[PDB]
Order: C-alpha cells, then sequence, then structure tokens
C-alpha cells in the first residue's frame, strides 16, 4: 500500500469485438421498429446505417453473410437480423436540376 | 501403442484451396486479396 | 544554334532533378527519412508522420 | 425453377440415414425450403434458405442444394420421422413445390 | 488481469516492454476498449502480495 | 526549479527500461521518440536536468 501511484497495482479489462460485416450476437439497448419496403426511409440494420428504398432481394447470401457490399464499398443488400430475409438497398431518387 | 505406418508420394495442386476471404457478399466484381 | 532541342533536354533533366530533391522534404514530418521515422516513433505515431 | 422432382418413397430402418432428394433446373441458384407433413397434420417447415432449421426442428436434419438438386439427410431417422417430406423453392413472387417423398420408418 | 500502474501504457495497440512482449499483446488492428482502474485496496497487503 | 541541475551522461549503456523502478511515475512524455524506442538508439550526450 505504501508504493507510489505507478508501482501499486492496476485491474484491467480488454474488450475485444468485431465491427466488420457479419451476423451479430451482441447489441446495444436499442429498440426496433417494423420494417418498411418500397419507401424512402432511414434505415438501421444492426449498426449500420444509410437512406436508400428497400426491396425483395434474390441475392443469395450464405449463412455467414449479413451484408452485400458493391464496386465502392457500399452497403447495397442487407440480410433482416429478425425474419432473414435478404433486402436490396436502391438510393431515393435523385437527378441534376438546369434552370 | 504404435500401430499405423505412413506412406507418402507427391502430387500438384492445381487451383484448388481458394476460400472465401471474408463474410460481405459480393457479386460481378474482381477482389484482390492479400491473406 | 539548336537551342530548342537542348532546352527540351534540360527542362526533362530538370524536372527529374527536382523531383529528386523534393525527397529531403519533412513536408510536416519530423524528419524526411522513412528510416528514421520508424527508428525513433513506435507504430502508432509512426504511421501519422 | 419450375419443376421440382422428388423421389415417390425412401425406405429406411430405424437408426439409419434417409436421404431424400429434390432436383430442378439450377435449383442451387435459389433458396430450397423442406416441409414435413404428417397423415391428417397441417405441413411443418423443417429447413429454410438451403441448410437451416427453424427453432424446434431435431439437430439430425440438415440440408443442402448444389448444382441442381436439394438434398434433405435424416441420420439416426426415428420412429417419429415417419412423415412425408416436400420441397419447394420461389419463382417470381409465386411458390413452387415438389411432388413428395413417403419416409418409412422400418 | 493485473499489472502495475507504469505498465498500463503498454496495454495498446504497437507496444512494446515486458507486459506487451511477454505477457500479454495486442494487435496493432485492435478494435476494442481498454479499461483499467487502481486496486491498490484489494490488491495490496502490509508484507506484500 | 530556479537552481536547476544539470548532469551529464556519457560513455555508458542506457537501459532506459530500469527508470521504472527508480520512481514510481506512470509515464514518460517524450518529444521526438517514443519511450519504448529509447532502447534501440545510440545519442551523443544524454542530460538529466532534475
Ligand atoms: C445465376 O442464377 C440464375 C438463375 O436461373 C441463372 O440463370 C444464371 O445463369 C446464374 N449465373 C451464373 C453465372 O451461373
Amino acid at each position: 500500500p505504501t508504493y507510489g501511484v505507478g508501482h501499486q497495482p492496476y485491474r484491467v479489462v480488454v474488450l475485444s469485438f468485431e465491427l466488420l460485416h457479419a451476423p451479430a450476437t451482441v447489441c446495444g439497448p436499442k429498440k426496433s421498429t417494423n420494417l418498411v419496403k418500397n419507401k424512402c426511409v432511414n434505415f438501421n440494420f444492426n449498426g449500420l446505417t444509410g437512406t436508400g428504398v428497400l426491396t425483395e432481394s434474390n441475392k443469395k447470401f450464405l449463412p455467414f453473410q449479413q451484408f452485400g457490399r458493391d464496386i465502392a464499398d457500399t452497403t447495397d443488400a442487407v440480410r433482416d437480423p429478425q425474419t432473414l430475409e435478404i433486402l436490396d438497398i436502391t438510393p431515393c431518387s435523385f437527378g441534376g436540376v438546369s434552370v | 501403442v504404435n500401430l499405423i505406418t505412413r506412406t507418402q508420394s507427391y502430387t500438384n495442386s492445381f487451383t484448388r484451396g481458394v476460400y472465401y476471404p471474408d463474410k460481405v457478399f459480393r457479386s460481378s466484381v474482381l477482389h484482390s486479396t492479400q491473406d | 544554334a539548336l537551342g530548342k532541342l537542348q532546352d527540351v533536354v534540360n527542362h526533362n533533366a530538370q524536372a527529374l532533378n527536382t523531383l529528386v530533391k523534393q525527397l529531403s522534404s519533412k513536408f510536416g514530418a519530423i524528419s524526411s527519412v522513412l528510416n528514421d521515422i520508424l527508428s525513433r516513433l513506435d507504430k502508432v505515431e509512426a504511421e501519422v508522420q | 425453377p419450375s419443376a421440382l422432382t422428388q423421389p415417390p418413397s425412401v425406405s429406411v430402418s430405424p437408426g439409419q440415414t434417409a436421404s431424400i432428394t429434390c432436383s430442378g433446373d439450377k435449383l442451387g441458384n435459389k433458396y430450397a425450403y423442406w416441409y414435413q407433413q404428417k397423415p391428417g397434420q397441417s405441413p411443418v417447415l423443417v429447413i429454410f434458405q438451403d441448410t437451416m432449421r427453424p427453432s424446434g426442428i431435431p439437430e439430425r436434419f440438415s440440408a443442402s442444394n448444389s448444382g441442381n438438386t436439394a438434398t434433405l439427410t435424416i441420420s439416426g431417422t426415428q420412429s417419429i420421422d415417419e412423415a412425408d417430406y416436400y420441397c419447394q423453392a420461389w419463382d417470381s413472387n409465386t411458390a413452387v413445390f415438389g411432388g413428395g417423398t413417403k419416409l418409412t420408418v422400418l | 488481469f493485473v499489472i502495475r500502474g507504469n505498465e498500463v501504457s503498454q496495454i495498446a495497440p504497437g507496444q512494446t516492454g515486458n507486459i506487451a512482449d511477454y505477457n500479454y499483446k495486442l494487435p496493432d488492428d485492435f478494435t476494442g476498449c481498454v479499461i483499467a482502474w487502481n486496486s491498490n485496496k484489494l490488491d495490496s497487503k502490509v508484507g506484500g502480495n | 526549479v530556479y537552481a536547476w541541475n544539470r548532469k551529464r551522461i556519457s560513455n555508458c549503456v542506457a537501459d532506459y527500461s530500469v527508470l521504472y523502478n527508480f520512481a514510481p511515475f506512470f509515464a514518460f512524455k517524450c518529444y521526438g521518440v517514443s519511450p519504448t524506442k529509447l532502447n534501440d538508439l545510440c545519442f551523443t550526450n544524454v542530460y538529466a536536468d532534475s
């Protein structure tokens, strides 16, 4: 007990986790809403947030796959963590305007 | 109990052994990976 | 007399020499030498430089 | 696809392995679903998305879908497993089923 | 686990030292949190623990 | 601090991992160098101001 601070015992807990795209079993306190398809929505799938339209996908995910990524490494497909269905993500609607 | 005898030869692996590098679905892409 | 052609040669040579001399610039880092940065700092701080 | 071919019956003694096959044009390119129908009973899903079991289905059930054929494998076939097994796939928002197979437990 | 206070800096990616080399090593690409607190009131004894 | 002492360190082998034993400080605060790389380096001189 008489030791200086730098010579005193310290209890250490190291928490290591994975933030890569994968199925998840540990989650924070967060209430889930219903699933809306075919409308432009903000969405949050297991922490992956974005905006776009959700439609039913024919992509055949393997069971270890939760997300699908496009050429620009943007998520364009997601497995729903409750229904386990595969969903396509498409940007809502946009275009240039000239006056 | 030592009771097994083993013989060995040598062959070619061709292009076997490729595995999925991560858990992300991909399609219509050429993906470069170091592993 | 052939000043134009010698000018082409000289411009290319000076461009390459300028490129070589730019390797001694720190660009805001502690050193312009990668080996010194790696020998003096640990991984996390070395990566910034 | 559009026609899920399936053997008419499979004969298995208790404790052995049953292997019910579902075939169809590039069936490995779609998800496969298996249902267990018992006499005078409603259908019961046992396999979804090729190789996944709903909660409560016995650990002995397993499946695969490669090439153009999906198979249902009941290892250690018990007497309860006596039932009629079906094979299903989706096509353009329409559900397609197979003929069916009676798993006989001796 | 338990270490002494001046070794807590070693519980981090990219570190060296006795603890980081021979006892507990974190990867360079570590993703997570390190929680350390003084425990002098439980892990110290008059004669030494 | 007004009459701070300066000591010259030269012609010796410096193991900086032993400094944690002489004083109960929590960590070094270094400049232009990292504490864990000191043992890999050489210096013309060292001065210790206290
Ligand atoms: C992907 O699956 C579809 C389903 O019929 C098939 O028509 C198509 O040829 C498949 N693609 C490849 C590259 O085999």
